[PDB]
């Protein structure tokens, strides 16, 4: 039961007791928002060629 | 987040004009479009089916669609009749003569792009339009073959919006022509490829509920549309008024669609009390009727297969506590007839404001593999025909040939095999 | 000094907003009008609660938080609500269209269009800060928006300010309250996305906090105003040491160092107590051994789950109160002998305690009974695993079948983010496997 | 109508369980991978706790408490006994047992081994996780585990001179009460115990698999090499001069308590969002004194043929009535 690191202020204070001792890119992300959009657009113009039909 | 309503041919204009008197009574509207209600609740979301002109007067979103101008007559004659846009009167005068190919083909080709330019106006004032509901039978016509061929070209000039329909199926116990099992296999592969979300709505369902329980000895036309009314009134609760779940048409969706051709819904509603009735329900005796088999209007039994998806609406002042477990306790009593690979996929949704001449009331919204039972009767049906050939003159009249009725056949069977897969797995 | 910017996502994050905000406001003595009388220094500052809070020159106190939602609904009750005159316009943002509980169109197809927008107004509030030091982050996981947009904001965060931290508040989801089936598929892609661009995450199962108002505060039907007046009182007592003078966990870089020593194990646990129903007219006053006991009790955690069947990689006990450090002592000393508190070997057995004399705010007319001391208990378990499990399992079961897949890859997404999100879940909980048992 | 599942088809025990709750006509079983359950009968390995009690509307119970495997290990429970200061390193019904890796206490149980051999003191011991040997070199190179005494001196069943222990069975419901089976076994020996040429395990070993397997006279003074409580009792009378209550049963009371209230804190499920319940075997010797010894805890038993039924009868009305509602057991109050 050791407490050290004591800091007392007028709101308050604290203190530790020791019981024992012991990413992507702008343009990679915008390469991946790209590609989805190119999949829906071509999803979309598959659907445009078969009601074509 | 509007809703652009079409109703198409007789039964999807009588039976689209009772649903628009139900929900015009339930947000307190007239027949001449004021408001008088005595709730907020009943214009907080009426925006979604309702257009307001000048004067604060209420417009229905809805688009009036035949071939013959009879029933439409009917219509602008009837209760609600001059609550409806003049302008979306969209008819014409041959008819379509119960033949999907006239419909689809040459009659209803004739007039589509004149409701097309109504739709295309109706949207244009929409804020952000979030999809379409379609009234019709499958039947006969102008509902089955015109109705299905405005489908596909509104997805072509829609495409990223939701189609919904309310589709009456045939049935020979309540059939005005024999070659229905043709127009409704022609168009439930369009269905199939071209909606979202179809409410299946059975008219031997409908006839057997009208007779077995509400003591109907001989029923009308008349009294199959009082139940379609009040289950439409039910299943669109959701996206009428405040509320969590399903609260629009691609919610809706993704909730009750985890396959995309699988979207065709076994619609039920309770209570169906014979005329006692004002005696009150409770909590245990919504919840058992709404599961129950004779409150279903598909004429499946869903003991015969699997629910993938269910969805529930109680409206009235209830315990919302006891709704919570009488739906539990449904599920953990009869879990076997929900799959085990959609954890909770039951959702349940409470309304306070209740349908008119009741307390409380229940809809139910299921996504059974027991559907099959459905398209395989359609099935069968058609194939005693067409093995024979038999009636086909009146289509290939209109310039269709063997092979269209041929693969509209085999994409059924395909259907059914398709809910069959699902139902063992 | 260091500010701290709050972004709100979806409609779980703005609405647990809501209730934040108006807490910091009684917490801090700020009228809804902005205004704050013991406030001095008019029209600038450079104290604790300043790091929340910017000021005009009129003396009105702005929240340093942007909203976002793709839907208006929820933000516009914010534009109406009691404190409307706290935001101005430009730190709200809606669309038109949700995201339909679809983490790809949230992050794929409406993200993109969106993106943009939301980092030109969060760079407004950032040129106002003198030394900014992250972003608090609150949302949902099974919201397409708050799954799928937040995890695009992450990302754009992580590029657009390097050496900021970030945190998240995260809602964890309940079938008791879930508005969708697809809720687990997009919780696992959020985390997925998510996991590399946040340095600590508290997880709220709505499951815990649904049934802490149904036993503590004899609430039968919780509502979301229940449930986010209490999750604002676990938030406030989490970032309070930002917004107050003190030494523990005083800027968001010491949240990573107290409570984080392996970086993708960053969901620590939170356990708070004691939660008394309003509606008692009397209650007796549990002392500080007595809250402190419950924050060993699972019945009191943010998620259900057993530590004792973990190790502790951390734990900071956060009181307020009256409340002094001799009877922590007493209480830690008598709840060893009692209790299952097993730490990892690489770690000292030890808590870091912070104490603020300020006893809890509670909202007037609420549900929470104002209380002499109040304890929050933030600790890194192994055990919060079993949240990923539960998670993991309902997943596997919906995509065996590839249910619901159809609604994400419409949207753009490859099918195999699916499997490469999973493989990383899978990944996680054999970390917490290795340091756990 | 309750809800159950079954997740170990090879248990003898719960699969006579679940028979009982199906001829109850209140109880329904579920596939195993239905979620929607009230009871678990789980699996040996692995069981999901981490998946119980997160069901709206659903009180779940399962039949382990999940961390009794420390208990129920060869290696855990000597470091439970060692660790834990309710039972201490100077436990008396214990044998002393040191945990040997192929931390490792090779060194104390040499320095024990070579504190008998300064006194001449019987210095023979037994390995398990079996050889039994008199020299600590012959024990450390077959294991490459734990190593602890042998009860040189064992009290002998006449006629016969043979060996045997004692089963237990215990029932810990989800309030944690303890309850003990009245009707226990003898797993005896049906070979005369001889103190020379200890690798003949036949008169040294009383598993019912090996008396099975290689005893001459297996089934000639009791059925199965299994004496029940009664007939033992009477020996007890005639022979010793005592009753098994006194000079046994009262030791075995004492253990089962002992074992049971020092894991109580990190096992119980009181405040926890499911319940435990679960069937535990201890396993008993005694010497020539009437001394009572705790040999192992089993986890996972089996129960004997004629208490197979009264016995599982008893876990539906204790452990899975009181919690579903629609005596044989001895409570050892704590
Ligand atoms: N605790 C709490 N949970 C909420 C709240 N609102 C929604 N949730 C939960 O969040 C999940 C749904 O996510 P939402 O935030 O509503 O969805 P969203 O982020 O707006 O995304 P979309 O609506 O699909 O565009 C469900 O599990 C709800 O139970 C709230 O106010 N408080
Ligand atoms: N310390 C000891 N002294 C004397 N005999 C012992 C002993 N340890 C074990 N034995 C004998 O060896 C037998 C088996 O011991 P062990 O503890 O390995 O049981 P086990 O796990 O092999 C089968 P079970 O599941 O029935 O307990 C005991 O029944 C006992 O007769
Ligand atoms: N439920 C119901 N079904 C109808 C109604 N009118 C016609 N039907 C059914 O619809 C099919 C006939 O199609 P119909 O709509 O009359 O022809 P259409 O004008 O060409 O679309 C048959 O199956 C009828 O049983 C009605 O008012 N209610
Ligand atoms: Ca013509
Ligand atoms: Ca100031
Ligand atoms: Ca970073
Ligand atoms: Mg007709
Ligand atoms: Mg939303
Ligand atoms: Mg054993």
């Amino acid at each position: 039961m050791e407490v050290i690191e004591l800091n007392k202020c007028t709101s308050g204070q604290s203190f530790e007791v020791i019981l024992k001792p012991p990413d992507p890119s702008l343009e990679e992300i915008q390469k991946k928002l790209e590609a989805a959009e190119e999949r829906r657009k071509y999803q979309e113009a598959e659907l445009l060629k078969h009601l074509a039909e | 987040r509007e809703i652009v309503h079409i109703q198409a041919g007789q039964c999807g204009n009588q039976i689209g004009a009772k649903f628009w008197e139900v929900i015009s009574d339930e947000h307190g509207i007239d027949p001449t479009g004021s408001y008088h209600g005595d709730s907020d609740l009943q214009l907080e979301r009426i925006n979604v089916y309702y257009n307001e002109a000048t004067g604060n007067k209420y417009v229905p979103r809805a688009i009036l669609v035949d071939l013959e101008p009879g029933t439409m007559d009917s219509v602008r004659s009837g209760p609600f009749g001059q609550i409806f846009r003049p302008d979306n009167f969209v008819f014409g005068q041959s008819g379509a003569g119960n033949n999907w190919a006239k419909g689809h083909y040459t009659e209803g080709a004739e007039l589509v792009d004149s409701v097309l330019d109504v739709v295309r106006k109706e949207s244009e004032s929409c804020d952000c339009l979030q999809g379409f509901q379609l009234t019709h039978s499958l039947g006969g016509g102008t509902g089955s073959g015109m109705g299905t061929l405005l489908i596909s070209k509104i997805r072509e000039e829609y495409p990223d919006r939701i189609m919904n329909t309310f589709s009456v199926m045939p049935s020979p116990k309540v059939s005005d022509t024999v070659v229905e099992p043709y127009n409704a296999t022609l168009s439930v592969h369009q269905l199939v490829e071209n909606t979202d979300e179809t409410y299946c709505i059975d008219n031997e369902a409908l006839y057997d509920i009208c007779f077995r329980t509400l003591k109907l000895t001989t029923p009308t036309y008349g009294d199959l549309n009082h139940l379609v009314s009040a289950t439409m009134s039910g299943v669109t609760t959701c996206l009428r008024f405040p509320g969590q779940l399903n609260a629009d048409l691609r919610k809706l969706a993704v909730n009750m669609v985890p396959f995309p051709r699988l979207h065709f819904f076994m619609p039920g509603f309770a209570p169906l009390t014979s005329r006692q009735q004002y005696r009150a329900l409770t909590v245990p005796e919504l919840t058992q009727q709404m599961f129950d088999s004779k409150n279903m209007m598909a004429a499946c039994d869903p003991r015969h297969g699997r629910y993938l998806t269910v969805a529930a609406i109680f409206r009235g002042r209830m315990s919302m506590k006891e709704v919570d477990e009488q739906m539990l306790n449904v599920q953990n009593k009869n879990s076997s007839y929900f799959v085990e690979w959609i954890p909770n996929n039951v959702k349940t949704a409470v309304c306070d404001i209740p349908p008119r001449g009741l307390k409380m009331s229940a809809t139910f919204i299921g996504n059974s593999t027991a559907i099959q039972e459905l398209f395989k009767r359609i099935s069968e049906q058609f194939t005693a025909m067409f093995r024979r050939k038999a009636f086909l003159h009146w289509y290939t009249g209109e310039g269709m040939d063997e092979m269209e009725f041929t693969e509209a056949e085999s994409n059924m069977n395909d259907l059914v095999s398709e809910y069959q897969q699902y139902q063992d797995a | 000094m260091r500010e701290c910017i709050s972004i709100h996502v979806g409609q779980a994050g703005v609405q647990i907003g809501n209730a934040c905000w108006e807490l910091y406001c009684l917490e801090h003595g700020i009228q809804p009008d902005g205004q704050m009388p013991s406030d001095k220094t008019i029209g600038g500052g450079d104290d604790s609660f300043n790091t929340f809070f910017s000021e005009t020159g009129a003396g009105k106190h702005v929240p340093r938080a942007v909203f976002v939602d793709l839907e208006p609904t929820v933000i516009d009750e914010v534009r109406t609500g009691t404190y409307r005159q706290l935001f101005h316009p430009e730190q709200l943002i809606t669309g038109k269209e949700d995201a339909a509980n679809n983490y790809a169109r949230g992050h794929y197809t409406i993200g993109k269009e969106i993106i943009d927008l939301v980092l030109d107004r969060i760079r407004k509030l950032a040129d106002q800060c003198t030394g900014l030091q992250g972003f608090l982050v609150f949302h949902s996981f099974g919201g397409g928006t708050g799954s799928g947009f937040t995890s695009l904001l992450m990302e754009r965060l992580s590029v657009d300010y390097g050496k900021k931290s970030k945190l998240e508040f995260s809602i964890y989801p309940a079938p008791q309250v879930s508005t969708a089936v697809v809720e687990p598929y997009n919780s696992i892609l959020t985390t997925h996305t998510t996991l590399e661009h946040s340095d600590c995450a508290f997880m709220v199962d709505n499951e815990a906090i649904y049934d802490i108002c149904r036993r503590n505060l004899d609430i039968e039907r919780p509502t979301y105003t229940n449930l986010n007046r209490l999750i604002s009182q676990i938030v406030s007592s989490i970032t309070a040491s930002l917004r107050f003078d003190g030494a523990l966990n005083v800027d968001l870089t010491e949240f990573q160092t107290n409570l984080v020593p392996y970086p993708r194990i960053h969901f620590p646990l939170a356990t708070y107590a004691p939660v008394i129903s309003a509606e008692k007219a009397y209650h007796e006053q549990l002392s500080v051994a007595e809250i402190t006991n419950a924050c060993f009790e699972p019945a009191n955690q943010m998620v259900k789950c057993d530590p004792r069947h973990g190790k502790y990689m951390a734990c900071c006990l956060l009181y307020r109160g009256d409340v002094v450090p001799k009877d922590v002592n007493a209480a830690i000393a008598t709840i060893k002998t009692k209790r299952s508190i097993q730490f990892v070997d690489w770690c000292p057995t030890g808590f870091k305690v912070g104490i603020n004399y300020q006893p809890p705010t509670v909202v007037p007319g609420g549900d929470l009974a104002k209380v002499q001391r109040a304890v929050c208990m933030l600790s890194n378990t192994t055990a919060i695993a079993e949240a990923w499990a539960r998670l993991d399992h309902k997943f596997d079961l919906m995509y065996a079948k590839r249910a619901f897949v159809h609604w994400y890859v419409g949207e753009g997404m490859e099918e195999g983010e699916f499997s490469e999100a999973r493989e990383d879940m899978a990944a996680l909980e054999k970390d917490y496997e290795e340091v756990g048992v | 109508m309750y809800t159950f599942v079954v997740r170990d088809e090879n248990s003898s025990v719960y699969a006579e369980v679940s028979r009982l709750l199906l001829a109850t006509g209140q109880w329904k079983r579920l596939r195993k991978d239905n979620p929607r359950f009230n009871l678990m009968l789980g699996e040996r390995n692995r069981l999901p706790f981490g998946r119980l009690g997160h069901e709206p509307g659903l009180v779940q119970l399962v039949n382990y408490y999940r961390g009794a495997d420390k208990l129920c290990r060869k290696a855990s429970l000597v470091k439970l006994i060692k660790t834990s200061p309710e039972l201490s390193e100077s436990c008396t019904w214990f044998p002393e047992s040191y945990v040997i890796y192929p931390t490792d206490e090779r060194e104390v149980f040499l320095a024990a081994y070579n504190r008998r051999r300064e006194g001449r003191e019987g210095n023979v011991w037994i390995a398990k996780s079996i050889l039994i040997s008199s020299e600590a070199s012959e024990l450390l190179d077959f294991i490459d585990h734990v190593i602890q005494k042998y009860l040189e001196k064992p009290l002998l069943l006449e006629p016969g001179h043979r060996k045997f222990d004692i089963r237990s069975w215990v029932l810990v419901d989800h309030l944690y009460n303890i309850y003990l089976y009245r009707e226990g076994v003898l797993r005896t020996s049906s070979e005369p115990y001889n103190s020379a040429n200890f690798q003949d395990k036949t008169c040294h070993l009383t598993n019912h698999c090996i008396q099975k397997e290689y005893s001459k006279n297996y089934g000639r003074y009791e059925e199965g090499n299994e004496m029940f409580f009664e007939e033992f009792n009477q020996y007890l009378m005639d022979a010793l001069n005592t009753t098994l209550e006194n000079s046994i049963l009262l030791q075995i009371k004492h253990i089962i308590r002992s074992c049971l209230m020092c894991i109580e804190p990190a096992i119980s499920t009181k405040h926890l969002h499911y319940q435990s319940f679960q069937l535990f075997g201890f396993d008993f010797m005694v010497d020539e004194e009437l001394k009572v010894w705790l040999i192992e805890v089993n986890g996972a038993p089996a129960c004997a043929q004629k208490l197979y039924a009264e016995l599982c009868q008893g876990i539906v009305d204790v452990a899975i009535s009181s919690v579903f509602p629609l005596s044989i057991f001895i409570k050892l109050h704590h």
